């Protein structure tokens, strides 16, 4: 509702900036706010606007665009503000188009979300009826227009230069930089790209004042950040925390603790580009500077929490297989170097791995970290680097001991019956495909671990449930 | 939903191809329209729509092979969708696959499909005809 | 131009805008590896072998793609860069088949030079490669993806500078590979047998059809007599694969070598080219005097004429009914020599060399037949000849010199310049000026269109009553754009259109042995082909004009009457048909 939005102090930000303050002044204010990029870049955002306006253009036109694409699975962050309040979103590019001198722009939205795609077109239509988007904006000489672009959320397309090639209609081809997209972007003339969450606080900082935004948080990073929790958690939902939050407070008192009486081992943040944060650093703060020394990245703002029941090797390839199909394939590191590590632990999880290979991943670790072209490549071993610094020992349970204490790493376990609880009904023996179960009536059946495929069809075939992963 | 070859190729390609700007652009917008009402992307008709556009086939076929955002040819008459997500892999359906391999025909991946989780995880596995 | 400052290894340098680190370092005697880059065409940096350390950077950057800035100090001898490139070379080595004893170029493959240069010691990384198939069905060019390392340069050179664009990338991960449209063979799709597809691939994944076994079968039969043939431009390329300095004529030496191989008769393309130029001048006079279809266009290359008949069937009535010179030589040799020497036509075999790879297509064509017999039954290339002579492996550098035989091997400079770019029109205007106005010209002023290189325009006053315009277009983009403007009919005024399939003349043809991208950096090789050809031309001590040869008029009033006789209309001119298109 456009009338309910303007009753929430709606579009007051565009009224003041088009009548009082110069485009030079709005750049100086965000530098006083200390805002930096929340998309994962880590660069100061207002600094790139200085390059954007001051650059030389052959035709005098400049583009400004927005990033509304979500990369990490389960990271439901950008979609909520799209379905919650998109009027502040479209208001923000009009502030952005005022600062650098833009007349046209585009919005990139995924076609797989029927919730917000139909909603945002309604917002665009009503805004131009008031005169907000279009010509003669608030009786001024600045004209800015928009056109919706319907993407489908390709995971490799989230890269900055990939948005430019997406609207050009070619494949999602990341080109090397320099020249920068804020210097040579669409049609060889500068563009501006920012995430929706950056555009959220823009009407706030101009109305409330940037001194309040710098009043909350640490000295290095100012302001607040939003996350989207997930994993084995008691309570699922959305949280709004400021700068200054530690891990042990967020998992227990706010997160609701570990469900079903289990205990914490490690928590993954940042999706496939981040890493796993164990119990040893629960007292630590979360920050741009803090996590990069800890071996992770903020990512899309997700959170994956874990319990005892999962194998750390099993969660290790559970991220990288998602990125295996999502490489664009052009640099040889992110093309063939990625599958190199898959076949290593695949023999390990089956038990074909051999000694001396714990050091073997580290030479490939520094290579794809260094010579990767798009940002997927160097952050592909970011789970791999973190898991071997802190959790190095339990690989030898799979290398030497050939046991999986978690009980999900399948091809090396064993099944043991509990003769106290099991009656010996033999229902599991009939449903065993390998005929590896032997025994008689009223006596618990005995197992041959040599013949089992370890498919595990027998364990639920026991109504008593006395079969254990030994 | 799928009104065969002739009238739809004519109707949809004589209507919403002829615009300006969006160099491939809105062609991707009609590509999804094809999988909105064909279920596949035609082989010999990319050449027809391209000669209507006057641009060769390598870039559109490259767009087709680049994204996995749509489907291709293989459709005999029906499809058999076995739900094999993580919760469904806890349940498992391998003996059912072995069962159809000895009666119906070949293994997964060949016509005589693979599905992500669609909902209703409590009744795993799900057979989708 | 804008002057910008940098420091390379502590040495200051001022360069204009657009200068990258790679070319400036090469200018300042610093050498950096590359597979990704080629001049003006392919700039992606995707090989990631050209890494140089830049101070203050978060990660390393590729030298070819990185543009310079003011005052950046950079180094190229760190442990970081050497270990990174060692890791990447170890990684990229894993795919291509290490069976280098059967790699077609073998010693010239520069990947081998990078391997022996960067001190790669072991291969710790075994594994499984892509999906294998070999499309050995095309009559000219065969692919093998087991050796390809996906450098994108083949699709780039076919897409843009040729304006053909029949290749592309498919799949994700390992399923990414270079393919034509909808994975059929190259024989049924709109490939033009360009030959620039094969000459720029860095791994030999693109290959010819080695058809030497039936050469050996033909020479192995004593009852079959063999007649070999030398193209007028092959002799500037043999020493290249013999390591000779630039532009050395090995003409009499290869004549003596092919005589030592035991081949029964030796001849050249020169005389048939002279006959073709005289004939083409005769239909020039016929079409001008009768107001025929304008402009008229020659048929020297099979490539672009196949391109037209597979692409533009509406342009048929402007062609020339005559064939290529090699077909003409084959027909005259199997008719006049056969009748003179009483040797059965089906007991003779004729083999000829020409570096243009499209020729293997026209031997497939059945319509170029004389009394149901193909004009030439077999042909090999310069690389094929190099492989065969290294089978013979005769010690080439110590041969004497010999001359060809009578009648059909005589020499004139007007067809020494036949192999150059535009010498056909030069000889044509020479003979038409000597016939119609008794004018003796050797060189023609050329005004090249500004902004486009490869198109050339002139206006030569053949007669004071009739002035003839000249258009020379070589290179695929040039042919494409002249086709587009003649489609609207903008250039109805001119009379000559010179369409040449390969860029830079047949001295830049496909069959010539490979040169590395490093040697193309210093001097364009077509320049030294031009200098060797021009030194051969200026030293011709007897004749500079085509029709003044006694032997051609001897065969005219002996056997072929006059040009455009009805019998010559049946054996020297024929019609062309359009070809099916499935692009
Ligand atoms: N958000 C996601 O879904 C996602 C996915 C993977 C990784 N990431 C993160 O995003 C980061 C971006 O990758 P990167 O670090 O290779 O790129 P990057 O350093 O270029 O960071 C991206 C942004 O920084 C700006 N930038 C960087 N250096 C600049 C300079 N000198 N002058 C002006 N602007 C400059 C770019 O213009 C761009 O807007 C990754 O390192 C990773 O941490 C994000
Ligand atoms: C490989 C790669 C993938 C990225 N994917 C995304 C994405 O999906 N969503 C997103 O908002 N930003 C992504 N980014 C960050 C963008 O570069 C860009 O920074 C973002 O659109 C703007 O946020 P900022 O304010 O931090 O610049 C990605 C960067 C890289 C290198
Ligand atoms: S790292 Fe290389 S292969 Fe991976 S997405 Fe980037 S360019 Fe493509
Ligand atoms: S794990 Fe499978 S094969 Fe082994 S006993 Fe149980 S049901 Fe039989
Ligand atoms: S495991 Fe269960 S089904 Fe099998 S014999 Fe024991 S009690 Fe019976
Ligand atoms: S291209 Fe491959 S097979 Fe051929 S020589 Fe080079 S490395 Fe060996
Ligand atoms: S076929 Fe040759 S030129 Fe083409 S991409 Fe592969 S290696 Fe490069
Ligand atoms: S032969 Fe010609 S058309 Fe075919 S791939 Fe090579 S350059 Fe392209
Ligand atoms: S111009 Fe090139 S393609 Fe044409 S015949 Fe000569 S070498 Fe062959
Ligand atoms: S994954 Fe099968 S229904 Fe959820
Ligand atoms: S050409 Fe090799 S890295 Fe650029
Ligand atoms: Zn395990």
């Amino acid at each position: 509702n456009i009338d309910e939005y303007i009753g929430f102090d709606g579009y007051l930000a565009l009224e003041k900036v088009l009548l009082t303050m110069s485009p030079v002044d709005v750049i100086n204010e965000v530098k006083a706010s200390g805002l930096r990029g929340r998309g994962g870049g880590g660069f100061p955002t207002g600094l790139k606007w200085q390059f954007a306006h001051d650059a030389v253009s052959e035709d005098g036109i400049k583009y400004v665009a927005c990033n509304a694409d979500e990369g990490d699975p389960g990271a439901f962050m950008d979609r909520s503000v799209l379905e919650g309040d998109p009027h502040a979103v479209i208001e923000a590019m009009a502030i952005a188009g005022y600062a650098v001198g833009a007349s046209k722009g585009y919005v990139y939205v995924r076609a797989e979300y029927p919730i917000a795609v139909n909603r945002l077109q309604i917002a665009i239509d009503q805004a131009k009826e008031y005169g907000i988007l279009g010509e003669n904006i608030f009786e001024t000489d600045f004209s800015f227009d928009l056109e919706i672009r319907l993407g489908a959320g390709a995971f490799v397309c989230g890269e900055e230069t990939a948005l430019m090639n997406s609207i050009e209609g070619k494949r999602g081809e990341p080109r090397p930089r320099p020249p920068f997209p804020a210097n040579k972007g669409l049609f060889g003339k500068p563009t501006v790209l920012n995430n929706v969450e950056t555009y959220a606080n823009i009407p706030k900082i101009i109305l409330n004042g940037a001194e309040w935004f710098a009043s909350v948080g640490t000295e290095k990073s100012k302001g607040t950040k939003v996350f989207a929790l997930g994993g084995k958690i008691n309570n699922t939902g959305l949280l709004e925390i400021p700068m200054g939050t530690t891990l042990r407070e967020i998992i227990y008192e706010i997160g609701g603790g570990i469900p079903n009486g289990k205990a914490f081992k490690a928590a993954q943040t940042g999706g496939p580009s981040g890493g796993c944060l164990p119990e040893s650093l629960l007292d630590t703060e979360i920050d741009y500077d803090n996590l990069i020394a800890a071996g992770s990245m903020m990512g899309s703002g997700g959170l994956i929490v874990m319990d005892e029941d999962n194998c750390m090797v099993d969660v290790a390839r559970f991220f990288l297989d998602f990125t295996q199909d999502e490489s664009c394939g052009k640099c040889p590191p992110c093309r063939i170097g990625t599958k190199r590590m898959l076949e290593i632990l695949e023999r390990i999880c089956d038990g074909k791995g051999v000694e001396g290979d714990i050091e073997r991943l580290e030479e490939l670790a520094v290579g794809i970290k260094s010579s990767a072209l798009c940002g997927l490549g160097q952050t592909a071993p970011n789970p791999v680097l973190s898991t071997i610094r802190f959790f190095r020992d339990e690989y030898e349970a799979h290398i030497r001991d050939k046991k999986c204490p978690a009980g999900v790493c399948k091809h090396l376990l064993d099944f043991k019956i509990n003769a106290d609880t099991c009656k010996g009904c033999g229902i599991c023996a009939k449903k065993c495909p390998a005929d590896a179960i032997s025994g008689e009536k009223k006596k618990p059946y005995n197992i041959d671990t040599s013949k089992c495929i370890k498919c595990g069809a027998c364990i639920e075939a026991c109504p008593f449930g006395s079969i254990s992963k030994a | 939903m799928a009104e065969l070859i002739p009238v739809e190729n004519l109707d949809v390609v004589k209507a919403i191809v002829a615009e300006h700007r969006e160099v491939p652009g809105c062609l991707m917008q009609i590509l999804q329209e094809t999988q909105l009402k064909y279920g596949y992307l035609p082989l010999e008709l990319q050449g027809t729509i391209a000669d209507e556009l006057g641009i060769p086939l390598t870039e559109v076929y490259g767009v087709a092979t680049f994204y996995s955002q749509f489907t291709l040819k293989p459709k005999g008459k029906y499809k058999i969708g076995i739900c094999l997500g993580t919760a469904c892999y806890v349940r498992g359906s391998q003996a059912i696959i072995d069962k159809v391999n000895s009666v119906l025909g070949t293994q997964v991946g060949d016509t005589t499909d693979a599905t992500r989780c669609v909902g209703a995880c409590g009744l795993a596995p799900v057979m989708m005809i | 131009m804008k002057e910008i400052t940098f420091k390379i290894n502590g040495q200051e340098m001022i360069v204009p805008e657009g200068t990258t680190i790679l070319e400036a370092a090469r200018m300042n005697n610093i050498d950096i590896p590359t597979l990704c880059y080629l001049k003006d065409i392919n700039e992606i940096g995707a090989c990631r072998m050209c890494l140089v350390e830049i101070a203050g950077a978060r990660a390393l950057q590729a030298a070819c793609v990185y543009p310079v800035a003011n005052g950046i100090e950079v180094l190229t001898n760190s442990p970081k860069v050497r270990e990174a490139r060692r890791v990447n070379l170890e990684l990229i080595l894993s795919n291509h088949n290490r069976e280098c004893t059967t790699c077609i170029r073998s010693e010239n493959c520069e990947l081998q030079t990078l391997a022996t240069d960067l001190g790669v010691s072991d291969i710790p990384f075994e594994g499984e490669k892509s999906g294998k198939l070999i499309d050995d069905l095309s009559t000219s060019v065969v692919r093998d993806e087991s050796k390809c390392i996906l450098c994108k340069r083949c699709v780039s050179v076919c897409r843009d500078v040729q304006s053909v664009a029949v290749l592309g990338t498919v799949g994700r991960g390992f399923t990414s590979q270079v393919q034509p449209v909808f994975n059929k063979s190259l024989a049924d799709v709109g490939c033009i047998n360009c030959g620039q597809c094969i000459i720029n691939c860095p791994v030999g994944a693109l290959k010819e059809k080695s058809d030497i076994q039936r050469v050996w079968d033909a020479i192995a039969d004593p009852s079959k007599t063999v007649i070999v043939q030398t193209a007028p431009a092959v002799r500037a390329a043999l020493g290249e694969e013999f390591g000779y300095p630039m532009g050395t004529s090995v003409t009499g030496k290869m004549a003596a070598a092919l005589r030592r191989l035991g081949f029964d008769k030796v001849f050249d393309t020169d005389f048939g080219a002279d006959v073709c130029i005289m004939e083409e001048g005769t239909e020039l006079i016929g079409r001008v005097t009768n107001g025929g279809v304008l402009p008229m266009i020659t048929s020297c290359s099979p490539g672009w004429i196949k391109f037209i008949e597979t692409y533009y069937p509406e342009a048929i009535p402007h062609l020339s009914s005559c064939k290529s010179p090699q077909n003409i030589t084959g027909a005259l040799l199997k008719n006049h020599y056969a009748q003179t020497n009483n040797i059965d036509p089906k007991d003779m075999v004729v083999v000829s060399i020409m570096p243009c790879t499209a020729k293997k297509y026209e031997v497939q064509r059945e319509e170029l037949c004389t009394d149901g017999n193909a004009d030439v039954d077999i042909s090999i290339t310069t690389r094929e000849l190099a492989r065969m002579i290294k089978e013979a492996r005769i010690l080439f550098n110590k041969l004497p010199d010999e001359d060809f035989d009578d009648y059909y091997g005589e020499s004139t400079g007007a067809a020494v310049i036949f192999g150059a770019t535009g010498g056909v029109m030069e000889a044509a205007v020479r003979t038409v000026a000597d016939v119609l106005n008794k004018k003796d010209i050797q060189e023609i002023d050329y005004q090249i269109v500004r902004g486009v290189d490869g198109i050339k325009k002139a206006s030569v006053e053949v007669t004071p009553d009739l002035t003839v315009n000249l258009v020379v277009a070589h290179g695929g983009a040039n042919i494409r754009e002249v086709m587009e403007q003649l489609k609207a009919g903008e250039l109805a005024d001119t009379h000559f259109i010179e369409l040449m399939a390969c860029p830079g003349g047949c001295v830049n043809g496909g069959g010539q042995p490979i040169v590395s991208a490093k040697d193309k950096m210093d001097i364009d090789i077509r320049t030294e082909r031009a200098k060797a050809l021009y030194d051969e031309d200026a030293n011709v001590l007897t004749y500079r004009k085509s029709h003044q040869n006694p032997s051609v008029i001897r065969l005219y009033e002996e056997y072929l009457e006059e040009p455009n006789s009805p019998k010559a209309h049946h054996i020297l001119h024929t019609k062309y048909s359009a070809k099916p298109k499935l692009v």
